[PDB]
RNA sequence: GCAGUCAAGCGUUCAUAGCGACAUUGCUUUUUGAUUCUUCGAUGUCGGCUCUUCCUAUCAUACCGAAGCAGAAUUCGGUAAGCGUUGGAUUGUUCACCCACUAAUAGGGAACGUGAGCUGGGUUUAGACCGUCGUGAGACAGGUUAGUUUUACCCUACUGAU
RNA sequence: AGAACUGGCGAUGCGGGAUGAACCGAACGUAGAGUUAAGGUGCCGGAAUACACGCUCAUCAGACACCACAAAAGGUGUUAG
């Protein structure tokens, strides 16, 4: 109904420095440094003090406020990222045929190989993205870790590797062979 | 594998099925994602196996 | 060819097109038979479905025992009188056009093959190199 | 002819996997009627053959969702007309009915596409035969047999050529 | 297809509805000036890309009587009650 006005919080650690302008976010922390470039949503930032910063909408409507909250958790994933980072396990479940994951080099490109699902003689490979590093953890059968300071990284590359071990003219109830997210996290 | 068949169950049977267009939504969903049904709440459970 | 063949088949130039009549070189009692159809013919107005050596066909028995008649059965072409190129550069053709009487899966109804019988024939149909004498 | 809404019930339990009574809202012009506006100083009339293109309410092929989807097979639905959708016996047939191959043998439109493109078996001139009807001449959307298919050199369109 | 009252077309141009026998405005000797009707003023096109308060975003938006079509039933789309 054009709300006059609304505002969200947001808040920066001792260790963590950020420098907005023109809706450019840089983001810079302990880990690394993040950028988001966010001319799309027609917002204004103000800053408080050294560890507030404010963002408001002026004469919104119902649609314009609602992304007004998505501003403040993207700012937010960005600070944790530098500060905490984020980490996502995933497990291997096959019935019969066991999963095979190596990481593999290919012209330079750092690829993940999976091979033996379902007994298919394909080879499956995966890029991983940059920023994101791939460890295989011990003491737990079969678990892959995907660590990196962009959450959006990291949740999409382990997206990818659940969409290419998809069972096809099988009924997935039965077949549950695949590999699944089973926690999300952070690094600390 | 208990704990592992309810992981898999989670991404594979815990859903939810448009009456209209057999869409699969989440299981606490209460209106279809989709336009082409006109976002309609008339939805059901995905059957179990067997 | 249909079920039952072991590998494939180079093409060969079809000269028995349907309502083409051949002799039975088997020794089951027929002594014709009249091709209906051929196994995996295709599509096109017009064009009549033919066969080549190694096919399989369907036929029905026009001359030969009383029971063998009046109903369709499978064959298999073993001799052929159109001339067909080889792979090696060799064109080749034989006096007559000759079938045997088979099943679905190419089991041979009869024993006993009289007369020459093609190559290619016989690798594809092992039940025919079986029964067969002469190889070309 | 095709598609929705409601849900008493069918479905071992279980309205809505797949179906669905009693009612009710539409769409289509590939059926047949209703009408009589155009044409009787004439728009060549059934079917087949040949050839091009279009529609999607999709038979097959590509990728998917759903199931009372273990596998195999099948069933319901989505995006999709890009690409295919046949050979024969009987019938003038459209239609129909069988045999067989096939990934499949999906449904339609274009003056019920297409006769100065063909063909002329049917219908629908004059000859002739039969049955029933009529005193008779003759009648029969009943059966049967024989029966002339004309013209492009013009304009445009199209295909090639200066 | 067939009646009732009135107004029209037929017998009628002119401005408007892109286009149209019947609708809207208005009925006609030859000319000049001024003002209007119905309908219009982004460009085609003569005339404000005027003013003001709201509503709507459609991977088939919508856009002006006669008139060149759309319904039942639905949507935590958004708005008001
Ligand atoms: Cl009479
Ligand atoms: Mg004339
Ligand atoms: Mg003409
Ligand atoms: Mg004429
Ligand atoms: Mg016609
Ligand atoms: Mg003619
Ligand atoms: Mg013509
Ligand atoms: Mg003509
Ligand atoms: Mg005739
Ligand atoms: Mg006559
Ligand atoms: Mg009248
Ligand atoms: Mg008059
Ligand atoms: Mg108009
Ligand atoms: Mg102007
Ligand atoms: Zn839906």
């Amino acid at each position: 109904m054009k709300y006059i006005q609304t505002e969200q919080q947001i808040e920066v650690p001792e260790g963590v420095t950020v420098s907005i302008k023109s809706r450019i976010v840089k983001v810079v922390g302990p880990r690394g440094t993040l950028t988001k470039n966010l001319k799309h949503i027609d917002v204004t930032f103000t800053k408080v003090n050294n560890q507030l910063i404010k963002v408001a909408v002026h004469n919104g409507g119902r649609k314009h406020v609602a992304a007004l909250r998505t501003v403040k958790s993207l700012v937010d994933n960005m600070i944790t990222g530098v500060t905490k980072g984020y980490k996502y396990k995933m497990r291997y479940v096959y019935a019969h045929f066991p999963i095979n994951v190596n990481i593999v080099e290919k012209d330079g490109a750092k690829f993940i190989e999976v091979r033996n699902f379902l007994g298919d003689k394909k080879i499956r490979n995966v890029p991983v993205r940059d920023g994101v590093t791939i460890e295989f953890s011990t003491n737990v059968k079969d678990e892959i870790v995907l660590s990196g300071n962009s959450v959006e990284d990291v949740s999409q590359n382990a997206a990818d590797l659940q969409q290419i071990c998809r069972v096809r003219n099988k009924d997935i109830r039965k077949f549950l062979d695949g590999i699944y997210v089973s926690h999300k996290g952070f690094i600390t | 594998e208990p704990s592992l068949k309810a992981l898999a169950s989670k991404y594979n049977c815990d859903k939810s099925v448009c009456r209209k267009c057999y869409a699969r939504l989440p299981p606490r969903a209460t209106n279809c994602r989709k336009r082409k049904c006109g976002h309609t709440n008339q939805l059901r459970p995905k059957k179990k196996l067997k | 060819s249909g079920n039952g063949a072991q590998g494939t088949k180079f093409r060969i130039s079809l000269g028995l097109p349907v309502g083409a009549i051949m002799n039975c070189a088997d020794n089951s009692g027929a002594r014709n038979l009249y091709i209906i159809a051929v196994k995996g013919s295709g599509s096109r107005l017009n064009r009549l479905p033919a066969a080549s050596l190694g096919d399989m066909v369907m036929a029905t028995v026009k001359k030969g025992k009383p029971e063998l008649r009046k109903k369709v059965m499978p064959a298999i072409v073993v001799r052929q009188a159109k001339s067909w190129r080889r792979r090696d550069g060799v064109f080749l053709y034989f006096e007559d056009n000759a079938g045997v009487i088979a099943n679905p899966k190419g089991e041979m109804k009869g024993s006993a093959i009289t007369g020459p019988v093609g190559k290619e024939c016989a690798d594809l149909w092992p039940r025919v190199a079986s029964n067969s004498g002469v190889v070309v």
